[PDB]
């Protein structure tokens, strides 16, 4: 959510009416994302120009954060597995990628795949 | 646990990140919720009181006929939990819920409050 607009219906509780359901209005909203811009977060400069520019997508096609860029957000896994939702910059992307390339092999396999990496590992931190 | 820890604080203090570039960094964003995200530096009191305002416009319409007047009003708002002269005398057995009602009053006001 981010306007009242799109919010509205799930007030009224129409929202639920698509999909053939009796009414089923709401009490209340929270906004997480919608406020990262606002005047008084602490979310720098030129942070607050990159989450503006990030298109959106409807919640028809959400799914694809799990895969691609979509609407300029990627999935990533923290340190304990669990999934982020993250702006998709390059740091983020490398994240990501040494998400399914290092921290995914067995504890077996990791320090020789970062020894055969390693001054493409140690050029890919200095660059994004 | 060298890549991934405390990485949070970068979106708030660019100064510190290698050239201040956002592009190293961890933001974290709904892609639903990004699309409704656009109007850079607009202040809080905006944002919310924008949703609040544009809820109360399409209300009104709807079920008051633009009527402000159509609004019901009382003397302060909020207070309640999801659940002309007399003289209460009390015993052991006296319901303190029911007691306070009583006391509290039926219109909303200092006494209501008081109670
Ligand atoms: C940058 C960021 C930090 C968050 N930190 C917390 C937290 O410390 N505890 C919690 O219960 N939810 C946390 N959330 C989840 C939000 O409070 C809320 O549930 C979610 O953002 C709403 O989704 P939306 O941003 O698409 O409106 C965070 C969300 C974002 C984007």
């Amino acid at each position: 959510f981010g306007s009242a607009d799109d919010t509205y219906p799930y007030l009224t509780g129409e929202w639920s009416t698509k999909f053939d359901y009796p009414p089923m209005p709401f009490d209340g909203f929270l906004f997480g994302s919608r406020v990262m811009i606002a005047k008084e977060v602490k979310t720098s400069p030129d942070a607050k120009k990159c989450i503006a520019a990030c298109t959106g997508v409807p919640d028809d096609k959400w799914e694809q954060t799990y895969k691609k860029p979509t609407g300029g957000i990627v999935t990533v896994r923290s340190e304990m597995g669990e999934p982020i939702h993250k702006i998709a910059t390059r740091g983020v992307m490398l994240w990501k990628e040494f998400d399914e390339t290092i921290f995914n092999l067995p504890k077996n396999k990791l320090v020789p795949t970062l020894e055969a990496k390693r001054d493409y590992i140690i050029s890919r931190l200095n660059a994004d | 646990i060298f890549f991934k820890k405390d990485s949070l604080w970068q979106s708030e203090h660019l100064e510190a990140v290698v050239d201040q570039d956002v592009q190293r960094t961890c933001i974290l964003h709904g892609p639903v919720a990004a699309q409704f995200t656009k109007v850079i530096d607009e202040p809080i009191k905006s944002i919310m009181d924008g949703i609040h305002d544009g809820h109360i416009k399409k209300l009104l319409h709807q079920y008051y006929g633009d009527d402000e007047s159509k609004i019901p009003a009382v003397e302060y708002f909020g207070g309640e939990s999801p659940v002309d002269s007399a003289v209460f005398k009390a015993t052991s057995s006296t319901d303190e819920e029911s007691w306070f009602k009583a006391l509290a009053g039926s219109e909303i006001n200092w006494r209501h409050a008081s109670f």
